[PDB]
DNA sequence: CCGAGATCAGACGATATCGGGCACTTTCAGGGTGGTATGGCCGTAGGCGAGCACAAGGCTGACTTTTCCTCCCCTTGTGCTGCCTTCTGGGGGGGGCCCAGCTCCTCCCCATGCCAGGGTCTTTTCCCCCAGGCAGGAAAACAAG
DNA sequence: CTTGTTTTCCTGCCTGGGGGAAAAGACCCTGGCATGGGGAGGAGCTGGGCCCCCCCCAGAAGGCAGCACAAGGGGAGGAAAAGTCAGCCTTGTGCTCGCCTACGGCCATACCACCCTGAAAGTGCCCGATATCGTCTGATCTCGG
């Protein structure tokens, strides 16, 4: 017997932050789960890359950041980038 | 007489049907014994799970609705609106899958 | 924050700030991983995530629907334009298509 | 199986993935020139995904297994798994 | 009257010529300009190695090498020869520039 | 090296790079689209060359952050390195 | 066959088998590293280097020249059929291009 | 002071040049072509073979995930040339 | 502009199936402590990137002729669409079976970590040969009688 | 079909500049030894993929009428192309400066590793309540007269 870990705990805690009201089908929370499994390999492996250009050996906020802004749009860099930085503000003091 | 539709008519309903539904468009039995098919001359007596048969169809309907999306531009840039082989061609080419 | 409790909440975040250092540190990305990695992580999926998901549920509630099926989510991704260039090589399984008629095939 | 499936394919189902893609007026030879293009799409897929069963020592082709051939193909596939 | 040639044969005599070299069709002090142009955009008070710029050109005149066969593609199949702006959109959305 | 340096991709360099690609005939609307297209082009692939130049606390853009942003693009370059 | 030796000559190689290992040992690609795996990729890049070496060779000797360009590799990848799949989306820099004219743009009768 | 020295594969390069064509050189441009050739396709290979050992959860990267990426990566003779000189390769290393 | 006829749209009865909530657990995240090693900071140097005269000459910008290519209109017949009828086979339910994929326990051969040592790879000189340039000659397409 | 007219290839000579070999060094690969740990292998369980059977009715296949669109042909004009002619701005050379990137040395604090406990979440169970089906009209679109 095994479990097995997904991101649906946290994905329908956001729903009914943004939207209480409507839910949420089971190949929806599926095809949900896909999209943050693919956007977290890919902003890592952009880390992974930017980290091994610039000979260093440690994955910092500031080259999640990098990844981010290569990897969005203008906007959705824009954004993304002032709600990290604002997760980090806060959770360091 | 009956009553008789100017052809384009019907064409023009099920685009507009076919756009607003989601359902699978080929014949799933006919498509895994396909599949079953191209299988055998890569390796012998393999199985196929359900999922996997259904990712591979609902992949390659959505390859082929984006191949047509591009022919019917092929088609519309030599003022036509029949699509024919040489616009699949042509978009092939374009796109990169036959140089 | 000053606070000892998880560090999700101690950053303001939904999504799971160990798992994400955990999948940061067992996936081979560097050998070393800092503390605000998994921190900026959460919070750059939580509002890919609140994107998404506001859009769909406007989608399902244009359809007198009040859940959200594939269907939803492949038309807020395609009809925003910055979502539908992020995953612009992303097939959403039964999604669809959005609804479009090329002017020219239409009758005079 | 064995034998002659790629014709499983019926021309009413190539005209509905024709209407799907907004296409008014089909030619009669789109239908074999899209068997010719289906096969040869689904000879890249399920043989990059049979190098992963084997790679597994198994036998049974998952859908992880299609998922990753159609990912490293640039086709990225939600819903199935990953 | 003097000799002169008939339209369509000095064409294809470029054609050759260019297809024939190695070199660099746009001139280097131009297209500096422009990437410095560019670049002041993104931020002020920009150094480039000079391998960067002449990186930048070389991809430059690859992307609209290879872009141009794909318009003069779409020119051969609206049953053309002269290639026109629809053309080069064309391409672009079919491989994928303006979806 | 301010303003209005797009008016350096000549008519004439605009066809030199059209009868290398094939092109036997150009109407006169060309060079105005392919300046755009360029442009475009150069202002992906810059934006990407500086996003490392500033991530490296670098003042100047190297060939190397020129060759890792045409890679990111799946327009691998050879010849500069990398 | 056993020696005391490098691990290039032991295994008949001219690519380096001690450097392939290390840089897949810090390229942070697994935790572990087999021994038989530097050997494998130091051989695959090998003979990728002599096909395209070969071919280029070949395309330099047929324009009269005692030297390899990048004009030639570019000719070799875009004349071998199963070199220009996996060079697909590549630029080789002066490299140039393949010459080609269409059919249609050529003088008729 | 000492300037900090750089690696390249422009000894192996050539080593295989004198062997499959001996008279024939090459230049410093088509060298530096040659040096990123293999670097991309050692690139390619081995972030193949990562990804292949996490798929199945193994931390070892060996002459089987190796084998796998090159039946993966490489078109049909390619693959099947470079499969059988690495088998070759590795059995003569372990012989 | 006019009237039929087909087709989609809205709405209410209802029925099952699937989303949502509650309890057990079990397994992974978090607190505390030790240790070290990577990255930040200061200082130095010089390499290379930027800025400026000065040709000259090759390249670009503009004007003329005109030819041929794009564009439009006409007409035909052919291939495509639309509807009807037949019949087949795909979808669905129900049962049986055996193989293959997942889990667990042993341990043992393979990978790792660290020190001593040299042999292979890197950087600087240099020179001689191969490639570039150039002038004169022959050949080869090209177009107008 | 010829002759005249440009453009291109060929060949010999001159030259220069860069590639291949040699020399010194330094640095990383290899050999040796000790150690933990992942995975190879042998069982066991059982989930699920395969095979079979029976039924139906929904959809594909063939055909017929007929019509509208792809395609060939003719005419018109306008707009690129080819060829001169004038100027300009690119490029190559040379000279100057200083700014920025890379290297070296030092250290401090941040991250890994380890030890435990508890609480988060993963799974299973259960219940209600929304999406869908079905029938009935109501509105709208399409096409002949």
């Amino acid at each position: 017997r095994s479990r097995k870990e997904s991101y649906s705990v946290y994905v329908y805690k956001v729903l009914k932050q943004v939207h209480p009201d409507t839910g949420i089908s089971s190949k929806a929370m599926g095809i949900m789960n896909s999209f943050v499994n693919d956007i977290f390999e890919r902003i890592a492996g952009e880390a992974s890359r930017l980290a091994h250009y610039n000979k260093r050996s440690t994955i910092t906020s500031r080259e999640i950041q990098t990844a981010v802004r290569l990897l969005l749009p203008g906007e959705l860099a824009k954004h993304a980038v002032s709600e990290g930085t604002k997760a980090v503000t806060k959770y360091t003091s | 007489k009956p009553h008789r539709y100017r052809p384009g008519t019907v064409a023009l309903r099920e685009i507009r049907r076919y756009q607003k539904s989601t359902e699978l468009l080929i014949r799933k039995l006919p498509f895994q014994r396909l599949v079953r098919e191209i299988a055998q001359d890569f390796k012998t007596d393999l199985r196929f799970q359900s999922s996997a048969v259904m990712a591979l169809q609902e992949a390659s309907e959505a390859y082929l609705v984006g191949l047509f999306e591009d022919t019917n531009l092929c088609a519309i840039h030599a003022k036509r609106v029949t699509i024919m082989p040489k616009d699949i061609q042509l978009a092939r080419r374009i796109r990169g899958e036959r140089a | 924050r000053a606070k000892a409790k998880s560090r999700s909440s101690r950053a303001g975040l939904q999504f799971p700030v160990g798992r994400v250092h955990r999948l940061l540190r067992k996936g081979n990305y560097a050998e070393r991983v800092g503390a605000g990695a998994p921190v900026y992580m959460a919070a750059v999926l939580e509002y890919l995530t609140a994107e998404i998901l506001e859009l769909a549920g406007n989608a399902a509630r244009d359809n007198k629907k009040t859940r959200i099926i594939p269907r939803h989510l492949q038309l807020a991704i395609r009809n925003d334009e910055e979502l539908n260039k992020l995953l612009g090589k992303v097939t959403i399984a039964q999604g669809g298509v959005l609804p479009n008629i090329q002017a020219v095939l239409l009758p005079k | 199986v064995l034998r002659d499936n790629i014709q499983g394919i019926t021309k009413p189902a190539i005209r509905r993935l024709a209407r799907r893609g907004g296409v008014k007026r089909i030619s009669g030879l789109i239908y074999e020139e899209t068997r010719g293009v289906l096969k040869v799409f689904l000879e890249n897929v399920i043989r990059d995904a049979v190098t992963y069963t084997e790679h597994a020592k198994r036998k049974t082709v998952t859908a992880m297994d299609v998922v990753y051939a159609l990912k490293r193909q640039g086709r990225t596939l939600y819903g199935f798994g990953g």
